[PDB]
């Protein structure tokens, strides 16, 4: 569902948080002092349930946070009518000079 | 302002030198000296803004 870049994670060091959506990207900067508590189910096996929507718990803290992004979504989750074909998503990240 | 504006700030030390065109504003002091301080800010620990 997404991927976080930063360094060290808190509310002391400008961080990122990329989160990838059904068909949205809400990237965003911030120091939130972190959001680690998706609050996983006691029946959060996929075999019995596999509803989990809007698991986020996401952006806890805001202090200093207002450099905001939204576009288009990023991952177009596509089927080749079989499982065989998997989607090869392939990512490239560099971040030279912003 | 008649008693000088003191709105606007500058800092001073830092570990290394800026990369162009990357913030780093960051809330801590500075280490000089021979003493890291853990935020008493006393001798050789200077406010960085
Ligand atoms: C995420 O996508 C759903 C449906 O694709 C949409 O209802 C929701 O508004 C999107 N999230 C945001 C933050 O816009
Ligand atoms: C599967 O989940 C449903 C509700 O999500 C629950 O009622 C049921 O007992 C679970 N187990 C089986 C074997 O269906
Ligand atoms: C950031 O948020 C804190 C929260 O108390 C506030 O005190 C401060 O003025 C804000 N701005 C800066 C530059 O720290």
């Amino acid at each position: 569902r997404g991927w976080i870049f930063g360094t060290t994670l808190d509310s002391k060091t400008q961080s990122l948080l990329i989160v990838n959506n059904a068909t949205n990207v809400v990237i965003k900067v911030c120091e939130f002092q972190f959001c680690n508590d998706p609050f996983l189910d006691v029946y959060y096996h996929e075999n019995n349930k596999s509803r989990m929507e809007s698991e986020l718990r996401v952006y806890s803290s805001a202090n200093n946070c207002t450099f905001e992004y939204v576009s288009q979504p990023f991952l177009m989750d596509l089927e080749g009518k079989q499982g065989n074909f998997k989607n090869l998503r392939e990512f490239v990240f560099k971040n030279i000079d912003g | 302002k008649v008693s000088g504006n003191y709105n606007y700030l500058y800092r001073l030390f830092r570990k290394s030198k800026l990369k162009p065109f990357e913030r780093d504003i960051s809330t801590e002091i500075y280490q000089a000296g021979n003493k890291p301080c853990n935020g008493v800010a006393g001798f050789n620990c200077y406010f960085p803004l």
